[PDB]
């Protein structure tokens, strides 16, 4: 899997939440919706790669947000890859969604499908406009809002690892869940609640899991997602959108290959995929 | 030989086993569940081809998870598949609302996330399975077969368990005619690396077109014809194109056949998604399939979104319409919209 170009577009609005799993993260405001950030992120990647929308073979989306996806803020399905196809004019593409997958796992699976089918230009997009999810005020956990676009050329050569979190090996980590709001009264109310129990050692356990997984490919430089503010400068973190600056630094430094590592809060694992770089 | 060296070969993909699990209770077209639906008529019922359909009964322990556990355990046992030999589990569920996580997350009730594969892998003891949850609405069974096949072909998995579980009834607005056709059900299939050429996925073609994305959606809204203090819910919603779906499934089939180097005359049998008799017939006529080469199965099940195709495949195998050695085409449409077709050489498929 070769990364041709990266696009990223985050809201300018940051919100700080206290708690062991808190931090300062980008947060969409008002009735901002995901497409207003996703479309410019995608166009930035296509422009960098000199790839026209009609040349896109495949669009695969990742977005948990249950509303505020598109102009009609009440639509949850079909998922955002489809309206993206429409507004982009990617009239030859196949579209699907990999729901709560990590980006690393999605990139591995898509490298496999797309190389097998002979595709040349594949868009993997990740975004949130999470106004419809209640943050976890007990732990401080919230999703970062924004959009990340990876324009990729498949090779079928990407390698993959799914690894344990670090820290106490006898620690049972309690996963993220998003229960449905059982008391929706107005169409604009939250549709679900983020629930990630307060676990003070979790941010460090994730980072230790990253470092362990990176040891499977010691020859490779690597990039990673930062879902928590703990121990980060100013408590600021961008979740999976942290990957954009790291990938761009790798391009500036003319790296040809790298390892990309995701944190999956549902599985409480880390997942890595090896990549080529333009 | 062609070269002094040996050419690499993609692994053959065996469709090894399949089963389905449907709701215990069936609802006829005059069932009181439809008492608040307006504008019904015998012409409506006769047109869509559904005479009865099933909805999960969660009060009696039926839901998208429990019936999958039952079906998958049955298939693993019947196919003699050790849980630890499954390398990947690919699940789909078109309703965003899940309701049960078994013994894995026993306190979780209605939920948007997580999806199914990770919790199901733990419930079934699939200790080596990479879990994936994919979404292509009514074409998800085909998408999952395609994902599985590519993993197997490239040597990245040797056994892949595929699950589709449709709890669509938890999104249906029963004050609206939109509630009258869709229905619940589950399907499980096992794909493996083939040990001979008796079975393989010869080719597939997937494509999407979002021109009419807004026509068929899941939207947070009040009921169409509410009563009292109705609350907003996530509902299947239909907004107000004639030839779009009739033509695009044949487009996908023609592309898949071309990639396989075959024509429709080379195909023994066809398996279609089951949205309506007129649509299945239009797809068949668009590719040259005669009525003796496919079944209409929505009459007694309703339109089970992604489960219609695997149910219809299973029916054809069970009834002897599809035989070992047959070449078949499986094809359907999905909201979004998406289209998928697959050309299979089938061997012996275990129906369990």
């Amino acid at each position: 899997m070769l990364i041709q170009a990266v696009g990223v577009n985050l809201p300018p609005s940051y919100v700080c939440l206290e708690g062991p799993l808190g931090g300062e993260r980008p947060r969409a405001q008002g009735d901002e919706m995901l497409m207003q950030r996703l479309l410019p992120a995608v166009r930035e990647a296509l422009d960098e790669a000199a790839v026209k929308p009609e040349e896109i073979d495949l669009i695969v989306g990742l977005a948990l947000s249950p509303d505020h996806l598109i102009e009609n803020r009440d639509i949850m399905a079909p998922k955002i890859g489809h309206p993206l196809q429409k507004v982009l004019g990617a009239n030859r593409a196949h579209v699907f969604d990999l729901t709560d997958s990590s980006l690393a796992r999605a990139l591995y699976v898509v490298d496999t499908l797309a190389s097998d089918q002979g595709y040349r230009n594949v868009l993997v997009v990740r975004g949130e406009s999470s106004q419809g999810l209640e943050v976890d005020s007990e732990s401080g956990f919230a999703l970062a809002d924004g959009a990340l676009a990876l324009l990729c050329r498949p090779t079928g050569k990407a390698a993959f690892r799914r690894g344990a979190l670090g820290g106490d090996p006898a620690q049972e980590w309690l996963p993220l869940s998003i229960p449905l709001n059982t008391d929706i009264r107005q169409v604009g109310d939250v549709k679900g609640h983020l629930n990630l129990p307060a676990q003070p050692g979790l941010p460090e356990a994730v980072r230790a899991g990253f470092t362990r997984l990176a040891g499977d490919f010691p020859q490779l430089n690597w990039v990673r997602e930062e879902w928590f503010g703990q121990g980060r400068p100013d408590g600021r973190c961008l979740g999976p959108f942290e990957l954009a600056s790291q990938l761009r630094a790798a391009q500036r430094d003319r790296l040809d290959e790298l390892l990309l590592i995701s944190f999956d809060p549902f599985g409480m694992v880390v997942e890595g995929v090896t990549l080529e770089l333009a | 030989a062609e070269n002094l060296y040996f050419q690499g070969h993609m692994h053959k993909v065996k469709l090894a086993a399949i089963t389905c699990e449907l709701p215990a209770r069936s609802y006829e077209n005059d069932d009181p569940v439809f008492a608040a639906v307006p504008d019904l008529s015998e012409s409506w019922w006769q047109f869509w081809g559904v005479n009865r359909r099933g909805y999960f009964d969660p009060r009696n322990g039926e839901n998208e998870f429990s019936l999958v556990v039952r079906a998958a355990e049955r298939l693993l046992r019947s196919s003699d598949t050790a849980p630890d030999s499954v390398d990947m589990l690919i699940c789909s569920a078109s309703s965003p609302i899940m309701t049960d996580a078994g013994d894995v997350l026993p306190d979780l009730r209605g939920r948007l996330y997580p999806r199914m594969a990770n919790v199901l892998s733990k419930q079934l003891g699939l200790s080596r399975a990479l879990p994936l949850d994919s979404q292509m609405e009514a074409a998800s069974f085909l998408l999952n077969l395609r994902l599985a096949a590519s993993m197997i072909r490239q040597g990245k998995a040797e056994k892949v368990l595929v699950v589709c579980s449709e709890y669509i009834s938890n999104l249906l607005d029963f004050t609206s005619r939109t509630s009258t056709l869709f229905a619940d059900g589950c399907a499980v299939a096992l794909l493996t690396r083939g040990d001979d050429d008796s079975c393989d996925l010869l080719a597939s073609a997937e494509h999407s077109d979002a021109t009419f994305y807004e026509v068929a959606t899941g939207r947070w809204r009040l009921p169409e014809n509410p009563t009292g203090e109705a609350k907003p819910r996530l509902y299947f919603s239909l907004f107000s194109m004639a030839s779009f779906v009739p033509t695009n499934v044949p487009i996908a089939m023609r592309r898949a056949l071309e990639k396989a180097g075959l024509g429709s005359d080379d195909i023994d049998y066809f398996v279609f998604h089951q949205p309506a008799p007129f649509l299945v017939k239009a797809w068949a006529e668009g590719i040259g399939a005669r009525p003796e080469q496919y079944q209409l199965t929505m009459g007694d099940t309703g339109v089970m979104i992604s489960v219609s195709i695997p149910y219809t495949l299973m029916t054809g195998l069970r009834e002897g319409k599809i035989r070992p050695g047959d070449r078949i085409v499986m094809a359907g449409a999905a909201t979004g919209w998406g289209f998928a077709a697959q050309v299979w050489q089938l061997g012996e498929v275990l129906v369990c």
